[PDB]
Parts: C-alpha cells; structure tokens; sequence
C-alpha cells in the first residue's frame, strides 16, 4: 500500500465522470475540474489485463463416472463422492485465495497509480511550490487556465516562472 | 493545485489478504450461478435417445430399433430409458455404458451363426412388436422340440476389422428347474467363453424371481471386446442368449444424462441435468457433477472481483 | 526529530517468497500438530461398538446382542471387535461398513418367513448364550430329520416403508459333501435371489477349510437392499441361512475406528484413531486419514505465518 | 518493498515496548521516547485480518474410504493411496506458497506503514526543516516538549514558525 | 548527476497477473520437456524382466526360469514379457502385479505337499525345457491312469514366517467333458480353499477356447496371501494346479514399464516408458503418468519465470 | 509499482554491462558511467533466492496404478483417468498462477530497488541539489570526479559544500 487513496487523501470526487484521475485547482479565473487520461488508461488497462487472465478457455473435457439415473456400486461410489470432494475443496480454496490476492493487489496498485502521479507532478513544478500536505500544491506564483493546462500536458517550464516564485 | 481520484455513491463490498467487506468503485463475479434449463445441441449431431436405453442399443429391444447403428457427437441418455423388454440386466453394465457414451455411435455387422439341430425363433410378450418378439440383434437359441436334449453347440466369430468388436450374449435364467428342461432338456448346462484376452464361463441359475414385465425369468447380459485378428468361442449347450450382429465404435462422442429440453438455438460444451452452463468464467456454483468442458465448481456462492479503486465518499 | 519502529532480542525466523530463515518481530504456527488422546464426544450420542463387529449388528452373534437396533451421531469400530461368532464373511463387507457408519444407526423388523416341512432351530457352540446358539438377526434352516432332502421352499418379502430395506442371508459351506446332505439331503443345492433391481444366485462349496472358533464349515454373507414397494425372493433348497428381521437406517451418522478412551468432557469434530484433533488451524500434520470436519494434511511439521515485522537488532 | 525497516533505518527501537511505530526527538528539556497509535493500530488490524482469514471452518465432513483393521482389496486400496498422496501434495504445496505469499506482503505492508508514517510527518513541517537522510529530521528552528506534543498528535503549524527558521 | 539500470537488446516475453508478452531482461524455464531415452539405473539394482512377465516369476515358465527369486531395487517389465507358457491367466491380475513392483523381489520355499494315489508329472509342448515341460514352482495334478477317478485329497500349510506369503494355484479348463474326465475321472470338480482371512472355491469348465500356443484348455491362476502362523488348507479332486513353492517378499522397490535401453551411466528417479526424467524443476510436460521420484505433470510446453527487471530500449 | 524502471526513467542502459543499476554524470572532467553493487546485489540476491525455493526435492515417491502393456478394467479405468485428468488441471493452475504471480512480483521489486536507491542519494545531496525530475539531479555546485567517487561510495558531505550551491 502506497498510501494515497484513503491516505493523505481523506476523500474521493464524486463529480469526477470523466476519469480515475485528475486535476482540480482555484486561481482566479473561475473554477474547473479535469480529468488525467495516461494515469487514467495505464490504470485501467492493467486492470483490464486482470480479467483476460480470468476468462479462459479448456479444451479438458471431463466425463462421467458417475450415474444418477442407476447408482453405481457403493465401494466405488464412495471412492468416487471422497475423490469429487477432494478436488472441491481444493478448487473452492483456490478460488478464495485468487481473489483475495487479486483483490489485494488490484486496490494497491491503483493507490500505486495515485502516488505515481502525483510525485512526477510534484517533479514537474520545482521548487516553483511547494506541498500542501494534503494531495494539493501551494504556489507562490499565480497560474492561469491558459498555464495549468500546461501543467496538465506535461509542458510547464520548471524555470520559466521560477524566480518570481523564489522570493516569495 | 490538488488532484485526486474519482468515487461513488454506492460501491461494492470485496474481499481481501486481510480486509473482508471492503468497498471498491467496481467489481465483476467470477462463479457462474446462471443455468440455461436446455440441453444446447446447436451443431451437433445429437441423438435423445428417450425411451431407449443406451445399453438396449446394442441388444435391440423394441425401444431401441431406430437406435440400433445411431451416429452422434452428443449422447443423451432419459430417465424413462430402458436397456430391456425381457427382465435382465447387464454385468459389468457401467463401464460400457461410459464405453458407448463417447463412442460416437455404433456400427452394427452379421457374425454369421448358422444353426442345425435347435429352434431359433424363440420369443416373449414383454417384446411387443407384430406380436411377441425378442431382442433384434439377439437370438433366443431353443430345442427343436417341446422338450428334449440341446447338442453341445460351439460357434466362433473372428474380428475382420482394424477395430475391437463388442460381443455381447446372454444367459436365460429359467422359473424352475422344469421350465430349464422343457426349453434345453435336463442336465447341468454350462455356456463357456474364450478369446486370446477373455477367460470365462456361464451356467444358468432357474428359480423364482418377482415378476417384471410380466415375467419371472432373467436374462443375464454379458460382454467382451474383440481386438482384430483375434477369435471368440462359443461353447455352450443351452440357457444361452446368442449375438447376432456384433457392434463397432464409430468415433467419438460425449454422453450426459437429462432431464429437460434440446435447443438447437444455443451452443453448449457444458453440461449437467438441468441444462446447459455457457460461461467465460473459470468457476461455478451450480452442478458439481457437471461434464464437457466446464469451469470448476465451487462451493462458494460469488466471488467478487475487484475491478476498481478503493472507495471513499466525503 | 527521528523516528523508527520497534524490535525484539529472539525473534522468529520464517520464509518468504524470496528469504529463507529471515527472522521477524512475531509469528504463529499454521500446521497442528498437538493432538489429544481421546474421542471427544461431548453433546453427540456415541455407540462404542467394543467387541461387536459393524457387520455383526445386522446379523446379530452374542457380542452384538446389545446392538441389534443401535442409534448414534457417531460411531466407534474397536480392533477386538467382531462381525462373526460361526467362521464366515461378508460379500461386500467394506461397502456395507460404509453404509452403516453413516446410517445414524439401525431399526429391525420381522420378515414373517414361516416354515413348514424342515426344521429350523439349527446353532453351534461357536455362538454362545445359555448354551449353543446361533446369530440371532438369522435362522439356520435344516431338514426335518438327521438327514433327508430339503423341499425346494420359496420365501418373500414386500418392503413396505418409505425407505430401502437391508436384506441379509447366508450360504452355510459344510466341512464336505457328507456334512452337507447329513444337514439339507444330497444333490446341487441352488440358492437364487431376485428383485427389480437385483440378480443373483449362490451355490455351497463343501470342503475343509482350518479350524477357526472351532469350527471348519463357514458361512457366506451377502446382502441386497430393497427399495420402497419392491420384492424380494429367495428360492432355496439348502445350505441357507434365512433372514430374521431386515434393517432400515435411521438416518446420519460419521463412523470412526479407534484404540482410545470416549471423553465426554470434550468436543471434537475432526477424528482419528489415535484420538481427536482440535484446533482452528487450516492445516495439520498429524494424521492423512483424519475423518470429520477436519484441516487439511500436510507433509510439513511446521510452517510460520509472520505476525509482525522485520526484526533488526542495533 | 518501500526500503525503510531495514532500509535507511538500520536498526529498531528495543526500548519501545509501547507501539510499532513512535518517535525519539532530542531538544533541550531533556529526553524522551513515544509511540503512535494510528500507525501501529492500523498495521496491527492488518496482520489480525490475516490470521481471521487463515482460522476458517468448514461444514465439509469427510468419511472413511479405508479400513486399518482389515486392509480393503489391494487395486482399490492403491487407488485410495495414489489419490490420498496425490491430494496431499496439493495441499503441502497450497500450503507452502500461501504462508510464503503472506509472510512476503506482511513484511513489505509493515515496511510500507513506516514510508507512510514518515513522508506525511516531513509534510507537516514543510520547509521548517530538512530530511537528515537517515529517518531523522533536521530542525532549523528549536521545538519544545509542548510543540514536540503537537507534531505527534498532527497540530503543529506548518507556517507559524517558518520565518524562523527561513534563514537558518 | 543521473542514474538508471542496465538493459538488453533482445530480452524475453513473460507472462505476468496483469500482462501477456512483456519482455524482461532475463528468464529461466520451469517446466521440463528434454528427456533422456534411457533407464538411468545407475546406483540401483536393477532387474529386466525381458520375455519373463512380471506374474510368470511367480508360477515359472521357462521365460523366468533365471527369475525365480530376483531381487531389486527397480524392476523394468517389457512389452514381449509374458506370465504364461500354458494359455491361462491370473485372476485379480493386476493387483498382484503392483504387489510384485514394490516387492524388493521374491524368495521361493517349499511348502512340501506330498502326493499318493494320484501322478504328478504333468506337461506340454508349450512349456519347452528339454522337451514338454510345465510351470517350474507348480505342479500338475493328475490321475494315475490313463483315465479313471481323483481322490479327494486335502493339503495344508502354514506360514512359519514373519512375513505373509505369496500362495498360488491354478484350474485347468479342459477342452472338453471328455478331456476332463480322461485327466481327472468323471464327475462335478471341486477346489476349495480357506484361511483365517480367505474364503473361495473353484470349479473348472471345460469348452472349446482358441488356440494360444498351440492350446484349447486354460489355466485359471488365482492367489492369496497367508499372515504368519496362519494355515492355508486346498480341499480338491481334480482340475487343480498344486503350488510347489510360496513366495515371499523382500523388501521394498520400485516397478516401471518401458521400452527403451538400460543407462548404468546416468542416474534416474523419475522414470516413464520412453526413459528418464533428470530435472531440479517443479514441472514437466512430457508424460503424466511418470511414477518415481517426478515433477508434477502440467499441459503447458512452457512456463517462463523471470529472472530479471522490465526491458526498456531507447 | 513503483513508478521508475519503465516510469519516469524513460529508457535502460545498455552500455551498463557492469551491473543492473548505476550512475552516469557529466561534468567537465569528461565523462563515465559506473556501476553499484549494493542495489544491483540486494536485487540479484533475491531473484536467486526465488529460483532456490522454485526447485525443491520430494521424498513422494509415486507408483504405477494403471497398466500401458494390459489395459485394467473400464470402470477403475476411467476413474484414475478421471481423476489424474482431475489433478493434472490443479498443477497446470497452480503452475501458472506461481508464475504469474512471481513475475509480477520480481518485476516489481526490481523497480522498487531502483526508487529505493534513487531517494536515498538524493537524501544524501541534501539542499545542496535539487531533482531534474526524470531520474536526473541538477546541481548548482560543480562536482568533480574525485567528488562524484564520494558520492557513489555514500561518503560526501552533506553540508561541506552546501552554502555555495545555495546561493546558486
Ligand atoms: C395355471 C395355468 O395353467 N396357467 C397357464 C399359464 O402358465 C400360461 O402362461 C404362460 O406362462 C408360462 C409359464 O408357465 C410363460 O410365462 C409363458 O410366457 C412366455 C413369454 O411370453 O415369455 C411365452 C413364450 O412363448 C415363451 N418363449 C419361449 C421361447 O419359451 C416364454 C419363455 O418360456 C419364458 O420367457 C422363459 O422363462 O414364456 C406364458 O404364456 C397361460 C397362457 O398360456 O395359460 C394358463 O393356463
Ligand atoms: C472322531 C469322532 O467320532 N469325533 C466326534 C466328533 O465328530 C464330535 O464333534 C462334533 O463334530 C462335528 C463334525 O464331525 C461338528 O463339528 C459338531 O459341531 C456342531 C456345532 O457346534 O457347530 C454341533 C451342532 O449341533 C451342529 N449344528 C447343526 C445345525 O448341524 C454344527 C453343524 O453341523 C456345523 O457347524 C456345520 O458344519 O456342528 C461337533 O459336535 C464330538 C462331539 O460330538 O464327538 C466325537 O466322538
Ligand atoms: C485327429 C487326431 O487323431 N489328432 C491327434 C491329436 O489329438 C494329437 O494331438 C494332441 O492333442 C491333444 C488333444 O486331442 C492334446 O492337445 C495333446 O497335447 C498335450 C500338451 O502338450 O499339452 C500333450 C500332453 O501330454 C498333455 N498333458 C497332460 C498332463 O495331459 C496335454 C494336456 O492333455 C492338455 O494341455 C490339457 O488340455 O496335451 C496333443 O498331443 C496328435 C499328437 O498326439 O496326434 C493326432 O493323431
Ligand atoms: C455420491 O454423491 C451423491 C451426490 O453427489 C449421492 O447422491 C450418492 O448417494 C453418493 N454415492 C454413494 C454411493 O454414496
Ligand atoms: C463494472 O465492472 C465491469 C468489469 O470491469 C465493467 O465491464 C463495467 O463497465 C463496470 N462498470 C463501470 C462503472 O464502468
Ligand atoms: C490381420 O490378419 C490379416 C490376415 O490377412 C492381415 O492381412 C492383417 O495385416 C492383420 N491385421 C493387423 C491388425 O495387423
Ligand atoms: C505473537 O503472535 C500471536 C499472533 O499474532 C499473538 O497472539 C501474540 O500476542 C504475539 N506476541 C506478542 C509479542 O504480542
Ligand atoms: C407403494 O405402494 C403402495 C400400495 O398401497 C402405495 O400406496 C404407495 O403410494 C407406494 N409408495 C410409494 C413409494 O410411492
Ligand atoms: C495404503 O496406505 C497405507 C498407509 O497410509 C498402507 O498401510 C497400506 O498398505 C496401503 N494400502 C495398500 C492396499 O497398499
Ligand atoms: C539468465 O537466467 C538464468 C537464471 O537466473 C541465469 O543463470 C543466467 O545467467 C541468466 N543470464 C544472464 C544474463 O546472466
Ligand atoms: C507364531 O506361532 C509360534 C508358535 O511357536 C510362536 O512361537 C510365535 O510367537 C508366533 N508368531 C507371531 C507372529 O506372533
Ligand atoms: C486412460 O487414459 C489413457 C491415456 O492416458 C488411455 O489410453 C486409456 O484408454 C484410458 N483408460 C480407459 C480405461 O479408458
């Protein structure tokens, strides 16, 4: 666990339909939320790679042994019923531990996707700002609708913009 | 700036390594608990063989005489079946029962007995068709008279084929030791059997029975295989059942045993007697006895895999 | 400010995925291995068995006569038990253990044979009571006098409950062709057997077999069962042994075979021979034959599940 | 595994038999040694919902198929034999790979609730300090027993005291 | 300053929880697939049965003459094998034989039956040493004359072993009531045979069988095992091969079926019938019914583990 | 996922033939790329350590129950086809299952070794430089080859050269 999600983030947007992550900020512009397609996709495609492991085909048929309409004879009958349970058991425990662990590593790596954002984000802006703490990011150098969505695709200058930053 | 991570309303509850009732944005089941109450047969060369027993197929009682050189890819056996018109039953009856399951269906070929000496016509009320009638690839072998002696017969049929030929004859347990006689004459009769793999022998076993189909006598069913090349013998002398045609596998099938519908509309590869199981998922809670190809049963009701974040409302 | 996490003086190696002996904070065992001496048998109804046979509770010699109509949640086999006071055995007597260790007990019930022409007190000082007895679930049918033939009898009976009836009979082998007509009168004795489901017939085998309780002649047991409505019928003429009472089952029960004491102080579910197991443990290394609810067996005497940290010491 | 226990820590603290995780400052009214509830706590539910897991009942009863005191027919009996064996290395190797798995995931989730602990402590104090490097952190201004108090329990204000501490 | 990891040109696809074909920098393979064509026996005692069978080294056709008391560590039975000179086969053949694989071999001892009234020297022309020739640790059993009648004789013997022997016996099935009669008197044959543990009997049946080396008649070979200080006891009068010699088991092995060469030079402990499989890894996918010391069998050619990190190129 | 190898770290160097991990700087001094044993090892060290518990020996030795020369009878015939077929989908399950799993766990740790290298030598430079963002660390004090062989054995100075990149 990478603490994130249900981490130093308290709480998740509802109003975010459009993807799995994003950018919200609060200049002076007005105020609009985002959505962060690459954090988004490589999230979702692993996912996604989950299930076409899941779903798969046998070309293992498997007979009878038994007979319901004419019971077989009993010594071979319960040697039959103690083998079916057996393997029961054994396929009913795989399945459990499968999910758990699916599960497990599923909800992990999705708070995996978060801090992987967030850091290269973090990386982006220098010493420009500096972290809130709390998922956000306190500058000390007004940005507009025209510059953060320069910060969105990863093409703000990590300089440009710096000094007047530094003194405050 | 802050980011973040979208969430729902309503989530689903998951299990985890070490949470239980965890809530995640989504998730999709993995057991399958959704059966189609239909054998789907679409593609397949099915043969429902309802009244018919699968084991009559090959003795030919009167419900089985559109079933005597079937051909299919998907067996389907019926309760209301029966492998016989005249009380008896097969020995060693299961294992060639899972036998003509996957054969693919039988081809039937004239062994050729001839017969000097005896009667051949014999015959019984519990096989209806014009009137009395026996087994179709059978042969109720009899005295010539009302009485007398029965000549220590021996035939012998060789497996001309690239195949093993299943031979089957059978063994008539008379009521009493009177009704023995009046059908082979009186001694210790004693049906013998060989090949260059079988080794056996058969004496007959007259006494009261309960009356099935009306009658109080038994006919005892038993089989071999004949591997090519090889010869089986027949040395008998009386309460003896002979083969007429023998049988010959045609390839390749599966059997299952139903209770509900064919529907040419769906395609199965699982299934169980209450349907059909078409899923992608790898395991299932429905039947466990289920066979084709199938996911594997568990006995789990649902379990649910996370297909999404953690979540969090405000 | 610094900070860090707390550590231990011994701690507990485990293995990892990737380690092997890596010492960690905390850790619990996984594999049971304690195990307790004894049947724990608190709050079930228990039936130790002691000298009386499984087998021996249908047909009924001396040391089962305390468990001709036993009842139990759980059933206990002891090594000095016996099925048998006259030398002999069951035909299919594993099948048949397994059908009453789970049959929650038994309930008998008269037949009604009656006998008219033959003699029917028949016993031998290998049963024991007053003096020489005989089973007592069974009548050693006999002819009338010292020798002379047997009537070719025929004996049925209706099952007329709602669930299968356990049908017993036996087939007296003589210590050779003398004793057997000095008991049923010379010539081929046949014993045939029928239903709507079953298909058999038994002939003796006189001849000496070593002595065993004394005796040198043995007797074959076999056995049927009988569904709801069905009949059953024995043509005999000697070398039988008649059904008394048949047997229907109570309902369900697990069976077990052990070598120690019944406590009921404890409870258990889980069973061997050497005593109970319990314990919340998914697995255990104690015994592969365990029977009841049970944790699975494993080769391992031990596996640690960590329950804390890495532990470094300064 | 996030490197910390065992990582850029070298060693753990023995004196603390109060918690998982806690803190050992020095300023100068002395010393002292503590612990943090919300770090340990959460851990500590971890690995407890791991042993829940691990103690499952079954209602799944099994018979006998054998017989000790008069040994069944020899072809069936090896039947028996070859599944019960085959069966039980299934479950040797099921058990193996399982506390193997958990032994694995309880060590890195543990190492992962330092990391956790760690970075959201360094967030609290914003530019007021700097990261030492080896778990410890650097003040440039002197906090006391009544502010170190306010940082364990997340009080301390990330500003008013960093003018201080600027120039240093 | 900057700092990175080391790459490769070409690297190697993996499967992995969430991808299909990523390519890491190195692998290793898990499941076996090169086999050695041989029996790597080095080390073991090691004894090819060739043309003796398995079941021959009990009874002694001239196939086994030199394995009549063999012992081993591992035992290599042969397609050519065979059990049998005189046509004839082993009842409950194949639980015998899983007997004998893990026997550590057989050591013979006299059971000493001593014969009066009766001949003894019974053979045939398919049983070649000399000329005709019989089974070398059994015995033909035969009237004095050339016809007339058999005593009905009755031998015992008891195990003063420690450990259960191996008896054997075997009835003749003549071609005929003729043949029969002309070897052992006219008249119904009887075998009976017991212990403190066995309880059986044999009748012979005589009929026309095909001819297998030269042969219409069969010899049905049946066993039993006798505990220390029991007594087995063989009431006959005819149509009965004596048992000369018991058999007892050594100790412990291991038995395969191949058809490939002997290696003294490699060592082996997981075999099959196209050779050995030498392997350190957890699975294979070359035979699934490997016996020894084995891999588990998995339907995959191919499993690739990762040795390696991710591979990134420019 | 740590988010490094195949993150942010755009490609791998294949002239890096001295070991997994490493350091390539450019100063004026010329240029060279070295190597570093204790990430490279600890990783190495632990991929060995998953093959070592993958090839294990059985004392189970397993026997003939079915017959290639005499075919058993049908009924115990199918049944031990049934259940070797049986048990032989458990290994190919559980075979894949391993695989996939330890893939995605060797994978992932070895991207967690370079993060856990990267962040400690980016403690140990201090305020002294500061993170170009893509693996990369720009300082503002020109560091020499006798200075870079300080900072590859984790032995230079985290202050002793601070006050002059500081003013930069
Ligand atoms: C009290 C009295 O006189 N009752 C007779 C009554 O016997 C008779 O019924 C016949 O009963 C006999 C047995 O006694 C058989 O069951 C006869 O049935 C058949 C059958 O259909 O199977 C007739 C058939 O011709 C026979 N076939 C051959 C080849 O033998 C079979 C055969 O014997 C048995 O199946 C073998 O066990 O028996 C049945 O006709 C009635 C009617 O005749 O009349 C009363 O007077
Ligand atoms: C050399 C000599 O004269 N010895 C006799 C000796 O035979 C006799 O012992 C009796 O031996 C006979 C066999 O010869 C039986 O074993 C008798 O045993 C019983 C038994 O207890 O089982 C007596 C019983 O009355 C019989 N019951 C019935 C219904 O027949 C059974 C029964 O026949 C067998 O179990 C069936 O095989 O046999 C036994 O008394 C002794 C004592 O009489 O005297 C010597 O002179
Ligand atoms: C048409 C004609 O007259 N042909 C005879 C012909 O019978 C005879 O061959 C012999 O054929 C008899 C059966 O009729 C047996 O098969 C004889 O074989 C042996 C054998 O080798 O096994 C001879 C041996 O001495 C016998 N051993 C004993 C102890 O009996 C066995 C034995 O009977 C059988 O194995 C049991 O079924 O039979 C065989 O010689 C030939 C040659 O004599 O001559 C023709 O005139
Ligand atoms: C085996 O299990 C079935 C249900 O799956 C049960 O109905 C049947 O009685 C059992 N067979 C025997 C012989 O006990
Ligand atoms: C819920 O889960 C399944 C599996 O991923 C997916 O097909 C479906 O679209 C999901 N619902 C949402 C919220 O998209
Ligand atoms: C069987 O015998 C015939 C005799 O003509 C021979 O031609 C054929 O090759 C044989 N078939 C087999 C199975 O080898
Ligand atoms: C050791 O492990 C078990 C399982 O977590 C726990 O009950 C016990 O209290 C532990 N000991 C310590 C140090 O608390
Ligand atoms: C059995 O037969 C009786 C005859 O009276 C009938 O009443 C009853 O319904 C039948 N029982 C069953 C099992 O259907
Ligand atoms: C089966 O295994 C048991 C021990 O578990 C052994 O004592 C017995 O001999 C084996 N059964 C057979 C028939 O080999
Ligand atoms: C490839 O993988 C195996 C297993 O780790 C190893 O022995 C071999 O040396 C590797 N090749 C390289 C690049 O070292
Ligand atoms: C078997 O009987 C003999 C008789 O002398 C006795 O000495 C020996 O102890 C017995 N052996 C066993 C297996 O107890
Ligand atoms: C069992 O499987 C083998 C192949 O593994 C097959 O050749 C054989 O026919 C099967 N046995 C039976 C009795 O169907």
């Amino acid at each position: 666990l990478f603490g994130a999600i249900a981490g130093f983030i308290e709480n998740g947007w509802e109003g975010l339909i459009d993807g799995w992550y994003g950018f919200r900020h609060q200049n002076a512009q007005g105020e609009g939320t985002a959505a962060d397609y690459k954090s988004t996709q490589s999230a979702i495609d692993q996912i996604t790679g989950k299930l076409n492991r899941l779903i798969e085909k046998t070309n293992q048929q498997f007979e009878l042994i038994d007979n319901e309409f004419n019971e077989v004879e009993k010594q071979i009958g319960n040697v039959i019923n103690w083998t079916r349970d057996s393997i029961t058991e054994v396929w009913s425990y795989n399945a459990e531990l499968l999910v758990a662990m699916e599960n497990q590593h599923t909800i992990d790596l999705a708070d995996s996707e978060m801090d992987k954002l967030y850091e290269r984000v973090k990386r982006q802006l220098r010493e420009n700002a500096e972290e809130d703490g709390t998922g956000c990011f306190e500058i000390f150098h007004k940005c507009d609708d025209d510059c953060m969505a320069s910060i969105r695709n990863n093409t703000y200058d990590h300089s440009k913009y710096r000094e007047e930053a530094m003194q405050n | 700036i802050c980011l973040g991570h979208h969430a729902v309303s309503n989530g689903t509850k998951v299990n985890t390594l070490t949470e239980r009732g965890v809530e995640v944005v989504n998730a999709t089941e993995t057991v399958e608990r959704t059966n189609i109450p239909r054998i789907c047969s679409k593609g397949k060369r099915t043969v429902d063989l309802g009244q018919c027993g699968l084991l009559g197929t090959i003795t030919g009682p009167p419900q089985c005489d559109q079933f005597l050189e079937f051909s299919a890819d998907l067996i389907i056996e019926r309760r209301e079946g029966s492998d016989v018109c005249y009380p008896g039953k097969f020995v060693n009856e299961e294992a060639l029962r899972q036998i003509l399951r996957e054969s693919g269906g039988i081809d039937k070929e004239a062994m050729g007995f001839t017969y000097s000496g005896i009667r051949t016509n014999g015959a019984t009320s519990a096989c209806r068709r014009s009137g009395s009638s026996f087994y179709a690839e059978m042969k109720w072998l009899l005295s010539n008279t009302d009485n007398a002696a029965f000549p220590q017969m021996t035939k012998s049929y060789k497996n001309t084929r690239k195949s093993p030929a299943l031979i089957v004859w059978g063994i008539h347990h008379s009521v009493s030791t009177a009704e023995q006689t009046k059908l082979y004459g009186s001694g210790n009769k004693l049906v013998t059997v060989g090949s260059s793999n079988y080794q056996q022998s058969f004496v007959p076993s007259p006494g009261a029975r309960p009356q099935v189909n009306g009658q109080s006598g038994r006919i005892d069913f038993h089989w071999l295989m004949l591997n090519p090349n090889d010869t089986v013998t027949f040395s008998f002398n009386g309460a003896f059942i002979a083969p007429d045609r023998a049988s010959f596998l045609r390839g390749k099938s599966m059997g299952i045993q139903s209770g509900v519908q064919v529907d040419a509309n769906c395609e199965g590869d699982c299934y169980h007697s209450g349907g059909t199981i078409i899923s992608n998922l790898p395991f299932q809670n429905i039947d466990s006895r289920a066979v084709g190809k199938c996911p594997r049963y568990v006995k789990q009701r649902s379990l649910l895999l996370a297909t999404g974040m953690k979540n969090v409302p405000e």
